[PDB]
């Protein structure tokens, strides 16, 4: 196999959804510092480079 | 192994603090465990004016000995005048641990 277009169909919105299952019945803050980073990677911003 | 709090050049015993609103004889084996085989001082002063040494000897002279137990008391008497005195203390001494609010 290979995947093709691996990159752009991901999503951090279902990365999310993964840390937030896989880190169940763990302490509040835990689970919290976990999920930073799948929302801003779901808000992210990318600059367009030089031009 | 646990850190104590001063040190004497000329008895090389550690010093341990410990301050009390509660009865003395709370903290004077509530500080004991986990510390012993060592050479470390015990002293417990409070905001009362009681005071427990090691086996009753007091390192610490008269005049200075009743002048920190007049500023805790001091410290005891403008935490009872300024209208929060006790009560909320009694919760946090015994509750240090990790919290994270994060």
């Amino acid at each position: 196999g290979d995947n093709t277009k691996w990159n752009e169909n991901q999503n951090p919105r279902m990365f999310l959804a993964m840390i937030t299952y896989i880190t169940r019945n763990q302490p509040e803050w835990f689970r919290n510092v976990l999920s930073i980073a799948p929302i801003m990677f779901s808000n992210k911003m990318a600059r367009l480079g030089k031009g | 192994k646990f850190l104590p709090d001063l040190y004497d050049y000329k008895e090389n015993r550690f010093i341990e603090i410990g301050v009390t609103r509660r009865e003395v004889h709370t903290y004077y084996l509530e500080k004991a465990n986990k510390i012993k085989s060592e050479k470390t001082h015990i002293h417990i002063f409070s905001f009362t004016g009681e005071e427990m040494a090691t086996k009753a000897d007091y390192t610490l002279d008269e005049e200075s000995r009743a002048r920190i137990k007049t500023r805790l008391f001091t410290i005891r008497q403008e935490m009872a005048s300024r209208g929060l005195w006790d009560s909320f203390r009694q919760s946090e001494r015994g509750e240090e641990t990790i919290e994270e609010r994060f």
